[PDB]
């Protein structure tokens, strides 16, 4: 009856309502790929835009939740959207209520505990985005935490999102398996950078633009992002290594 | 008597021993009957597992 | 003029060894009558015991208060209160009112029968939790009894020992107190049994 | 909460209120008949069944004030609910009016219960009807009324609810006059043994007979009582 | 959106009969046998657990018997986890009593509070009720020994011997032929074991399985003494009766 | 407007809470835990898992602290039990902890959490957790003592437990491995030994997560000095110490 | 009592007295007022002693809470924040004045707060009632970085001219030394400066020296047996 069209229990168990929210996050046709530098977290992710009407600049999907935390969205924009207001309150409310900024851990956290609670109420929708987070702290060092529109989420070496995930997967399980360690022994943030580019196109095929693609980068202490400008300089140093 | 007892891994020993004896007897219809009876009483497979390769 | 002074008396609590013992008196009365020597001011739940001191509606009050709680504590865990988690209880309920604060002075005396340990502890007004385990003084007449109980009391008693000491702080406290000298009860408190003593206590 | 269990239907009912008196109909049957010096609420209790204790055990007939008495059919659950709220409001009209409630205000009271959940949504109405009777202060006049989970409301000279209630009725026309009721008290007591004699019977075990007299004197007449009423009009009969 | 999902679950049937009660005392038979016998010197509450394993630890286990205040306890039939909601309200109600009137509370007057929560429930907010029966054991000065049970739907019921719960049929035919008010708490010891022997939920009755507790004013000085036996105390019982 | 206020859990004509039954499926189709208690100690011990080898279970708990003395474990979903711990946590200081000043006993605070589910089955818009806890502990009135709370809103203590897919065969295991004495040491490589048949992947240190509330730790006290208090009688073991206690198979 | 707190460079030492007083009425010869916010946040009461306790306490489940939720040790400065918001919102009412002391993996502070809200920092922070004694010995004698055995030493004469020039503060000298990298030390009575000296006579009496009307047993030892 109403087993599939609210988020209660199944004969199943499995609630069906849940699973539809992962099957929409996948259908924006957005690949990410974020990766663990030694000093560093860097995440790119696609920005295909195909239209001449359209501004380039304003169609993003890293949205800046801290200073010194980043947050790529693989999913629909306006829960995107919803999720990034109610992520950027909590760790502002954080610093108020603890006297410092909120973790990437307990943030997520906070995320995935609100996620379930949505799915607990049968009158609200869940918000049907996964979202990676990425920073460095300085008590977990570089780190990625991904939450997903369940509730569930758990730390990560790397990570990826997207329809074509899995060949992100193999590149970067050959990566850790040969180096032995659950980082990129790379000291200079810039070469993470240039790094995660070459996997992206191994993995998907895809020759990259800087206006395909839009990277963020999580530094000590601080969080930006490279302008197109800055990415173009990334791709023309492929062809230096 | 300690059929009334039986539920001892201690007791499953007896059975296997009774075996061995009627082994050496040379009398094999009892040794397997005496085989059928441990069997039963080690229904379980969470017996010591000496026993088990005995 | 405050509410405690109001309807005064005094209690006194004193540890034995493998003992203690709480006495008051049984004077409670308005301004400077007396009305009744038919009210003690000691309660129990258990094997603690309370005494309770100050302004009267509110030792009826917290009387009620304490009983109600301890219900719940013996009928869901099926086993007795600790002294101990007494003390924390007293100490929580009279600081939910913060703002027009109780005007009491509860006093807990029990032996946590776990260890067979002596326990005692002190109370004024919104909290504060005074840990001695030689003697607590209350009342209004806290300075009569102070003075009388660091002078008599030695280190560890014998019951027999302690009902002496504890009724002589009480005898000669309650007769230089306006407030007290009508009746007096004292209770020795041994873990396999309680005796209840009643003073005879000249009139004030 | 606020979702409808009281709607509009199309034939200008409302379904529950049409189930509630069917509530009523499976219940106990309660009669009523008032003399001309008493009235007397007689019901068929449930005290067939053995290892029962009726002292503990609730009686069909509540006294909601000094001389008022209300006796229902229907869900006993319900029941007690419209009990407990009927003497909270008899004591009010005592502190803010000053004298006990008459009866005709009680029976509206009742009656404006149920009325209140047929009309709102989020509530269902209640499936029990109540005979209040009683007298006024300082009044020898007998009231019997009768109220219905409808929000409805009517006097009598007698009435019966419950099982069999047609029966009972019918049986009254001939033995209850408008314009002669029983002219005593123990007359009028023995035309409601009568009554309950013939679909109840089974001794007086399941006969209850509760009277009131002018002004607050209630008096309960025991299963003793009852048993030398049956056996006069059994012989005679 | 909110009605849409709505079905009217508490609602009246055209027999006037309300489904979730209708419902309820189904559940109720699902759950074990409780029975409650008044003798002229006490109540013996004995009831067989549900639930039975040798790994489950029934030996500090008081899933059916659970004391409201110090003269009334209550024995559980029907779901536990909604009987645990009620237990938890008797205990508030009659410490609430004991505060305003500095009296112990009547059986009377606890039972009727929990009954009007029930009525209550199917009357507005759409809630199930809770699906449980109880029997209460309870002492009072003015009537004595008092028995009750409580059905789901919110109404409460006096005996001198009763049974809820599973085989409440079998339990009580039994109990007409063996009650008599001559018995003291003794003999209703002896008649509540061999009423569970002949309306077990198995093909065993033991100790283990077997919750037992009285209220006993052959404590000194006419005071009442609840006792809720152990297992092992049940087991020497089990021997003195001879139900082994 | 809102108008769910009518329950989801409701029964059915056959009895039973129906919705409940559902929230039990999803308890049987999650990870297998167990739960055996020695006489000198409690294991709790549950496996890890992974949806990606590049996810790291180091940072995956599904063994938590509530208390010091008092651990829990589930079997069941994700989200639910992650959101359900921090409500333990919290009504354990509301109500015993701001009260009594100390932490609940383990029977205090099994039959609050228990009552947080009966409620989540009590009205609409909440429908149950499809979770069951083991809610192993210690409190010094009544000693060790294991739980197992029920997604129904109720709970029973056992001797020894197991929750979770495997449940039924694990608990079989452990019927003939518990005794009246049993040690710590020997209930861990029962424990292990079991969860063995559970796991279909690795059986590392590093994917098993095995917890202790075993005795106390005065070197996770935090403080010396006071000999009064006792340190935390739980212990999450590190995945070194677990791999000891595969090779004490 | 009074409060000292000395940051050095190897931990911090919170230093705090245990002699409780009502009034000029001495309630208590000993009663230890150094409070645990957290294992390693110990913190000291000063002011009222209800006022101090009842908030550590009430904070001292919240910060447990955000442990649990970090699974990582407390920071220091979350204890202060915790205390300010909650003392601002009654308008200074409550009577708080806590010296906040703690280690952690940031490494040492030390804070002060008032009952107002307000909150400084410091190299050596000092408050209560013999504040000003406590201040006055530690200007000389310090210089910045100091070592444990230098520190516990200079805490501690501080605290006793609080005892011998301020009536408030008296009785043993309790102090936590929290280390960076151990557990944090509480050495209680680290100095007894005065006990009481016992005096010539026992007033041990025979019995009947108590005057008595009855006697009667009253028994809760058992609930009644049949």
């Amino acid at each position: 009856g109403y087993d599939r069209h609210i988020t209660i229990f199944s004969p199943e168990g499995r609630l069906y309502q849940v699973e539809y929210a992962f099957k929409a996050t996948n259908q924006t046709n957005i690949n990410s790929l974020a990766v663990r530098g030694k000093d560093c977290t860097v995440v790119i992710s696609q920005k295909k835009v195909p239209d001449k009407l359209l501004d380039p600049t304003t169609v993003s999907y890293i949205f800046c939740i801290s200073r010194t935390i980043g947050m790529v969205v693989n999913g629909p924009i306006p829960d995107a959207r919803n999720a990034a207001l109610r992520a950027k309150a909590e760790a502002a409310e954080f610093r108020y209520k603890y006297g410092y900024d909120m973790p990437c851990d307990v943030l997520a956290k906070r995320m995935a505990n609100l996620s379930q609670i949505y799915t607990q109420r049968a009158y609200m929708r869940p918000l049907g985005v996964i979202l990676t987070f990425v920073s460095v702290d300085e008590e977990l060092g570089p780190s990625i935490y991904k939450t997903d529109p369940a509730g569930y989420y758990v730390g990560y070496k790397a990570t990826a999102t997207g329809p074509k995930q899995q060949e992100i997967t193999t590149n970067l399980e050959n990566h850790f398996k040969k180096s032995k360690i659950d980082h990129i022994n790379e000291e200079s943030w810039e070469k993470v950078v240039e790094f995660a580019i070459t996997h992206m196109i191994d993995a998907l095929g895809t020759e990259f633009s800087k206006n395909d693609l839009e990277v963020g980068v999580a530094t000590k202490d601080k969080f930006f992002t490279l302008s197109a400008e800055n990415i173009e300089e990334r791709l023309v140093a492929i062809a230096e290594q | 008597e300690f059929k009334k007892l039986d539920d001892k891994p201690s007791l499953v020993d007896v059975h296997l021993l009774e075996s061995k004896v009627y082994h050496k007897l040379r009398n094999l219809a009892k040794s397997k009957a005496s085989l059928t009876a441990a069997r039963t009483a080690a229904n379980s497979i969470y017996c010591p597992t000496q026993t088990v390769a005995e | 003029s405050d509410p405690s002074s109001i309807n005064g008396g005094i209690v006194v609590a004193m540890t034995g060894k493998d003992c203690v013992a709480i006495a008051c008196d049984l004077r409670l009365g308005s301004q400077s009558l007396g009305v009744s020597n038919k009210f003690e001011k000691i309660f129990h739940y258990g094997h603690v015991f309370l005494g309770i001191t100050g302004l009267a509606t509110d030792v009826t009050t917290l009387n009620e208060m304490f009983r109600y709680k301890t219900n719940l504590y013996k009928l869901k865990e099926e086993r007795a209160i600790e002294p101990e988690t007494f003390t924390q209880l007293v100490s929580s309920s009279l600081y939910e009112r913060r703002f027009g604060p109780y005007f009491v002075g509860p006093v807990v005396a029990g032996i946590n029968s776990k260890s067979g340990k002596p326990f005692i502890a002190g109370f004024d007004l919104i909290g504060c939790i005074d840990e001695a385990k030689d003697f607590i003084v209350s009342g209004t007449a806290s300075d009569q009894l102070f003075g009388m109980c660091e002078s008599l009391y030695e280190p560890n008693l014998e019951p027999e020992d302690l009902f002496e000491t504890i009724s002589q702080a009480l005898l000669n406290a309650a007769d230089r107190d306006a407030l007290s000298g009508w009746g007096a009860v004292v209770y020795i408190i041994k873990k396999d049994e309680v005796v209840k003593r009643y003073l005879k206590m000249r009139q004030d | 909460y606020d979702r409808a269990l009281s709607i509009f239907s199309p034939d200008g009912h409302i379904f529950q209120v049409e189930y509630a008196l069917e509530a009523v109909k499976r219940g106990t049957c309660a009669v009523g008949v008032k003399g001309k010096n008493c009235v007397v609420l007689g019901c068929e209790r449930r005290s067939t069944l053995k290892l029962q204790d009726t002292r503990i055990t609730p009686s069909k007939v509540s006294k909601i004030d000094s001389h008022v008495v209300l006796s229902f059919s229907g869900l006993n659950a319900d029941s007690r609910i419209l009990i407990e709220k009927a003497r909270v409001e008899a004591q009010s009209h005592r502190l803010t009016l000053e004298d006990p409630v008459t009866v005709e205000y009680l029976t509206r009271y009742v009656a404006g219960v149920q009325q209140r959940y047929t009309q709102s949504g989020g509530v269902r109405p209640f499936g029990v009807s109540t005979l209040i009777a009683g007298f006024d202060p300082r009044d020898d006049e007998p009231k019997l009324y009768q109220t219905e989970p409808s929000g409805i409301y009517s006097s009598w000279s007698a009435q019966t609810i419950g099982r069999n209630s047609k029966t009972v009725r019918e049986f009254l026309e001939k033995n209850y006059d408008r314009k002669e009721p029983p002219a005593t008290v123990e007359e009028c007591v023995k035309l409601t043994v009568r009554s309950l004699l013939e679909v109840v019977q089974t001794g007086a075990k399941n006969i209850e007979i509760t009277v009131v007299k002018p002004d607050s004197d209630i008096v309960a007449l025991s299963s003793e009582e009852i048993n030398q009423y049956v056996t006069q009009i059994e012989q005679e009969k | 959106g909110s009605r849409r999902y709505d079905s009217r679950t508490t609602i009246f049937s055209p027999e006037g009969r309300l489904y979730q009660v209708e419902y309820a005392l189904e559940s109720i038979s699902h759950a074990g046998t409780a029975i409650g016998i008044m003798a002229s010197d006490g109540i013996v509450l004995a009831a067989e657990r549900k639930v039975t394993s040798t790994l489950l630890e029934q030996d500090t286990s008081t899933e059916k018997l659970y004391k409201l205040n110090d003269k009334i306890a209550v024995a559980v039939a029907g779901l536990t986890a909604d009987a645990e909601i009620l237990i938890n309200t008797a205990r508030i109600h009659a410490q609430n009593y004991l505060k305003t009137y500095n009296e112990d509370i009547p059986v009377e007057i606890l039972v009727r509070r929990l009954s009007d929560i029930k009525q209550g429930y199917t009357q507005h907010g759409g809630l199930r009720p809770f699906g449980v029966s109880f029997i209460y054991a309870g002492y009072d000065d003015r009537y004595g020994y008092q028995l009750y049970t409580s059905n789901p739907s919110g109404n409460y019921t006096g005996w001198k011997a009763i049974s809820v719960g599973a085989n409440t049929s079998a339990a009580q035919t039994l109990l007409q032929m063996d009650y008599k008010d001559d018995m003291k708490v003794d003999d209703a010891i002896e008649l509540a074991l061999k009423t569970l022997s002949k309306t077990t939920d198995s093909s065993a009755l033991t100790y283990d399985r077997l919750e037992f507790a009285t209220i006993r004013k052959g404590a000194n000085d006419g005071e009442v003494y609840q006792k809720i036996f152990k297992p092992q105390e049940i087991k020497d019982i089990l021997v003195k009766t001879g139900i082994t | 407007t809102d108008r769910y206020s009518f329950s989801l859990t409701t029964f059915s004509p056959s009895g039973k809470l129906g919705q409940i039954d559902y929230a039990l499926t999803a308890v049987k189709q999650g990870v297998t835990s167990l739960g055996i208690k020695a006489t000198n100690g409690v294991v709790i011990a549950t496996e890890k898992k992974s949806s990606s080898p590049l996810a790291m279970s180091e940072t995956l708990s599904k063994v938590s602290l509530l208390t010091p003395d008092i651990g829990a474990v589930y079997s069941g979903m994700g989200p639910d039990y992650r959101v359900l711990v921090d409500k333990s946590r919290k009504v354990a200081h509301t109500s015993y902890k701001r009260i009594y000043g100390e932490y609940p006993p383990t029977k205090l605070l099994v039959s609050e959490v228990a009552k947080i589910m009966q409620e989540a089955t009590q009205s609409g818009g909440v429908r149950p957790f499809g979770v069951s806890l083991l809610i192993a502990g210690h409190d010094e009135f009544n000693g060790f003592s294991l739980y197992q709370v029920d997604p129904s809103g109720s709970y029973f203590p056992w001797k020894a437990t197991a929750i979770g897919k495997g449940s039924v065969a694990a608990k079989t295991f452990l019927e003939k491995r518990w005794n009246d004495e049993l040690e710590l040491e020997d209930a861990i490589h029962i424990a292990l030994l079991t969860l063995k048949e559970s796991v279909e992947g690795e059986f590392n240190g590093d994917t098993i997560e095995l917890a202790i509330i075993g005795d106390e730790n005065p070197d996770l006290l935090g403080y010396t000095g006071i000999p009064t208090d006792k340190g935390p009688r739980f212990r999450k073991l590190t995945s070194q110490e677990i791999n000891d206690r595969l090779e004490a198979l | 009592t009074t409060i000292v707190g000395v940051k050095f460079n190897n931990g911090v030492v919170i230093a705090a007295d245990t002699r409780s007083t009502q009034g000029p009425i001495v309630a208590d010869k000993n009663c230890a007022k150094l409070h645990r916010i957290s294992p390693k946040i110990w913190c000291a009461g000063a002011g009222t002693a209800a006022d101090t306790e009842a908030v550590t306490q009430l904070i001292g489940s919240n910060i447990e809470l955000h442990s649990l939720y970090t699974s990582r040790e407390p920071r220091v400065v979350s204890a202060l924040q915790m205390l300010k918001q909650h003392l601002f919102k009654y308008q200074g009412h409550i009577g708080a004045y806590l010296i906040v002391a703690g280690v952690d993996p940031t490494g040492s502070h030390l804070f002060s707060i008032h009952a107002h809200g307000s909150t400084d920092v410091g190299y050596y922070l000092s408050l209560g009632s013999g504040s000003l004694a406590a201040m006055a010995v530690l200007e000389s004698h310090w210089k910045q970085d100091l070592t444990k055995e230098e520190a516990i030493k200079l805490a501690s004469d501080a605290i006793q001219a609080g005892i011998w020039n301020d009536l408030g503060s008296g009785s043993n000298v309790d102090v936590c030394v929290m280390e960076i990298g151990k557990d944090a030390e509480y050495l209680r009575n680290y100095l007894t400066p005065n006990v009481r000296e016992e005096k010539q006579k026992s007033y041990k009496f025979p019995r009947g020296t108590t005057a008595v009307l009855k006697e009667s047993i009253v028994n809760i030892c058992d609930i009644q047996e049949e």
